């Protein structure tokens, strides 16, 4: 696939993680028992 | 036998049953269980006498009454007083005690033989002891002078408030004393506001002696007059001829001081201190001094009498011979004297027992342990060895200049030991041992620009001292008074310090012109001494009650009078040039006891032509930086606008987002406004602020006759929301629905029910007044079934009682947005619940 020649490892920036995901979560809720939706 | 001894708190019940014991059941009468009527459950004369209770034309017949729920304790009173032998009457030892103890009398009767009224200054063994060993008779002179106080404020408010309605505005107040102490604080505010700082700059030099030693001097004299600069370029001039000149230290002071301890604690003393050391105003200061007393740690804390008992002295005495040691004994005791129309039979306040140390109060909050801790520490400190400081004057001499220094060091500290100073002083430094015309080398020096301080705005504990050096009010009322002039919306507390609302001043105004008699500060104070005469028994409660309302009914029918007879000036508009958003006309600039606002003058013209549109300030709230300390206050002065008419200064409030509005400290009898595109900041309405979901401006809580409900400050949104039992807020009837067969349990109202995302609920038609609200039973539903909206049926077909047999309860489950059923127990959660998962309703723990 991607045909990688070696993993690097460090930290992680806080701007990098931020860039990493698509949205923030900000409640504890999960799942619907109404309808099974989140 | 078995004696009853009735007490006004609780907490005072066991605390004396502590000392008391077996023989001996204490019942806690909680409050005034008798008092004049508060609620509405020639006629005119007849609905107002009925409104007072007192009659004044009758001899002052008084028809007191006893308030809803104080019932259940005069029937336990009664049935353990005939329980009972001999009743013991162990109210507080002021005024208020003794009304309180006369009511509990009248009411449970048998007076004769079978009352035995109760003295202590303090919850404590002997002084216990010593109060049952010789009971007191009721003294009925305390009780008619407490009668004649309660009746002349009475019938001041009853018979004023009803003139400031139609003169001034609606939902005005006043008081007898209340109105003194506005006038104060306002009189207070008119001096500041015509104030005028002026500048003025000083001049600071710093020095080396010949031994090394470093000496800092502040300049004072030019040319053998003040030295006071007027501006920048004469400072600059005065500091370069400085430099330029040469200093010898032409003069050499010395000399011993001596410093005495404070006065132990009268009230308004242990106020004043409670607000300049921890801040504690006066309410906080007097709640935490009763619950001191109460749990029997420091004596009675309404007192004007510096007196101790030799018991204290030599207890105190004791203490700081073991502790401290003969140095700071001193060899015979503090004297201080109070006043001399003091209640010398009183006791200062002071702690019951030297040795409990503050730390020791375990059942006292911390705020209580810091007040006993400064009793405390007042109390030693007053018999102990004065302090001994050595004082030391320099001065120094260059060309036309003279510069001074002064500092003191401290050599026996004993009173000062135990009671310490916040910090240290200007003079609270070495000053080198420079000899008698000794020399000086010269380092770099530094001007400072100041202008000069207004009068100091009244603190709680200041506008308390001014009071008390009047004479208005007495140590029982200082209290009331603060909290009173708050309370009824012509006075503001901000910053610590007052502030007196437009309303007050207007108020003010009227009450000077038309009653100057009742707002005299001499005819308040002979007012209160006539009262202490009724005390002592030099004279005839019913008699001065008399004088006082002959005098005040000649006034009022005076005051009651049209303008051009002479009676009360209206509330007088000030106009001013904007554009209403109704008619475009100019708009004036208004009072009333919700603030102070802008107003059509269409307002003035009858129904056809009348205009009620209105638009509503925010004032700017001073800001006084703690940091800049007393150059706060004149900074604030400094930062506000100057009326273009006179001389007095401005007062500030916003409009729009882009507008600001000045107004002159005179309104409206000065008619200078301000108007500028230099804005500031407007505030809206509040409440519990709540986001709208519908365009995530915040929103705020209101009512008016659909309820006490909730709306969004977004002009361009009306969306609105509500109050329920079990939640903040709920949002808007996704489908309402009333219901006649639920009547309300609280009110005599129905309720209806609602929806929104915080849930289902119950709330009572009258909604603002009854403001009633529960969430619906799942049985309840079911009797209602047929009313539900579609959506709601399945809420009905839950299951109605749980496995234990416990009500159930529809809740809504913000983690997942369904309903559910529950039931509790004891209003508690039973820990059950039930779910919708689509036509088949499920159940199970939480
Ligand atoms: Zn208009
Ligand atoms: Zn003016
Ligand atoms: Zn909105």
């Amino acid at each position: 696939t991607e045909e990688f020649d070696a993993i690097k490892i460090a930290l992680a920036s806080p701007d990098m993680i931020r860039s990493w995901s698509f949205g923030e979560v900000k409640k504890p809720e999960t799942i619907n028992y109404r309808t099974f939706k989140p | 036998g078995k004696a009853l001894v009735i007490v006004e708190s609780p907490a005072k019940a066991k605390t004396i049953n502590k000392y008391l014991g077996s023989d001996y059941v204490v019942k806690s009468s909680v409050g005034h269980i008798r008092d004049l009527p508060t609620s509405g459950s020639k006629d005119e004369r007849g609905a107002l006498v009925n409104r007072m209770g007192v009659d004044p034309w009758h001899n002052w017949e008084a028809h007191y009454e006893v308030l809803p729920g104080k019932e259940k304790v005069v029937s336990e009173l009664k049935q353990l007083a005939e329980k009972a032998d001999h009743i013991y009457l162990a109210t507080d030892l002021d005024r208020e005690g003794e009304a309180i103890a006369w009511h509990l009398r009248e009411v449970i009767g048998g007076d004769d033989a079978r009352y035995s009224r109760v003295v202590f200054n303090e919850i404590t063994k002997n002084a216990i002891r010593q109060a049952f060993n010789k009971p007191g008779e009721l003294n009925i002179d305390r009780v008619n002078a407490q009668q004649a106080r309660r009746f002349m404020d009475r019938v001041v408010g009853y018979m004023v408030s009803p003139l400031l309605w139609k003169k001034i505005a609606r939902g005005l107040s006043a008081g007898r004393v209340q109105s003194v102490a506005v006038r104060l604080v306002v009189e207070r505010e008119r001096e500041i506001k015509a104030f005028v700082p002026e500048e003025f700059w000083e001049v600071d030099a710093s020095t080396t002696t010949p031994s090394g030693e470093a000496l800092a001097l502040q300049v004072t004299h030019q040319n053998d007059k003040p030295f006071r600069p007027v501006n920048k370029e004469q400072t600059q001039a005065a500091v370069s001829l400085l430099e330029k000149a040469r200093y010898s230290v032409l003069e050499r002071e010395d000399k011993p001081t001596t410093s005495k301890p404070g006065a132990p604690f009268i009230t308004s003393t242990l106020q004043q201190a409670a607000s300049t050391r921890l801040g504690f105003g006066v309410k906080k200061t007097m709640m935490m001094a009763q619950r001191l007393y109460e749990a029997g740690y420091i004596t009675y804390m309404r007192t004007d009498s510096t007196n101790l008992s030799q018991d204290a002295v030599n207890m105190v005495r004791g203490y700081i011979s073991d502790n401290f040691g003969k140095k700071y004994l001193p060899e015979s005791p503090n004297q201080y004297a109070s006043k001399e129309n003091s209640q010398e039979a009183h006791e200062a306040i002071r702690p019951s027992d030297v040795n409990v140390m503050a730390e020791s109060l375990k059942d006292m909050e911390a705020d209580a342990q810091k007040l006993y801790q400064l009793i405390w520490r007042q109390f030693v400190a007053c018999q102990m060895t004065p302090a001994k400081y050595d004082s030391t004057t320099l001065t120094v001499g260059a060309g036309d200049f003279r510069l001074k220094a002064r500092g003191r060091i401290l050599r026996f500290d004993g009173w000062t030991k135990v009671m310490p100073a916040l910090r240290k002083g200007d003079e609270d430094r070495i000053l080198p041992a420079v000899n008698k015309g000794d020399a000086l080398t010269l380092v770099e020096l530094t001007p400072a620009q100041h202008f000069t301080k207004p009068p100091a705005r009244f603190s709680e504990a200041s506008l308390v001292k001014e009071l008390e050096k009047r004479g208005i009010g007495r140590p029982s009322t200082y209290a009331s008074i603060i909290s009173t002039i708050q309370d009824r919306g012509y006075v503001r507390v901000e910053n610590r310090r007052f502030y007196a609302e437009k309303m007050g001043e207007i108020v003010t105004d009227r009450l000077e012109e038309n009653f100057r008699e009742l707002m005299n500060y001499d005819f308040t104070a002979q007012m209160e001494n006539s009262l202490d005469q009724v005390a002592n028994h030099e004279a005839e409660w019913k008699a001065v009650l008399d004088h006082f309302f002959s005098d005040f009914t000649q006034q009022l029918d005076k005051a009651e009078k049209d303008p051009e007879e002479g009676g009360m000036r209206p509330n007088q508009m000030v106009l001013t040039s904007i554009d209403c958003p109704t008619c475009g006309r100019k708009m004036g600039i208004r009072t009333a006891s919700t603030g102070v606002f802008l107003g059509c003058s269409g307002y003035a013209l009858p129904p056809k032509e009348r205009c009620k549109t209105t638009i509503n300030l925010v004032p700017e709230n001073e800001v006084l930086n703690v940091l800049e300390g007393e150059d706060a206050e004149t900074n604030a002065l400094r930062a506000k606008r100057r009326c273009p008419k006179c001389g007095t200064a401005m007062d500030s409030y916003l409009i729009d987002p882009k507008r600001k509005l000045h107004v002159c400290g005179n309104n409206p009898t000065c008619d200078g406004y301000e108007i500028e595109e230099g804005e500031f900041r407007i505030k809206g309405y509040d409440g519990p602020i709540v986001e709208c979901e519908k365009c995530g401006s915040e929103m705020h809580l209101k009512m008016g006759r659909f309820g006490k409900y909730m709306a969004c400050t977004n002009e361009e949104c009306k969306n609105t929301r509500k109050i329920l039992r079990n939640g903040e807020v709920a949002p808007p009837k996704e489908d309402p629905v009333p219901l006649p067969e639920l009547p309300c349990e609280k009110s005599d109202a129905y309720f209806v029910l609602r929806d929104g995302a915080a849930g289902v609920f119950l709330a009572a038609n009258t909604f603002p007044k009854s403001r009633e609200t529960r969430a619906p039973l799942v049985e309840e539903l079911y009797r209602f079934r047929d009313r539900l909206p579609e959506k709601l049926r399945y809420l009905a077909d839950a299951p109605q009682q749980d496995p234990e047999g416990n009500k159930t309860m529809v809740r809504f489950s913000r983690k997942t947005k369904q309903q559910y059923v529950s039931s509790e127990k004891d209003g508690k959660a039973t820990g059950w619940s039930a779910f919708y998962v689509d036509g088949k309703w499920v159940e199970g723990k939480k």
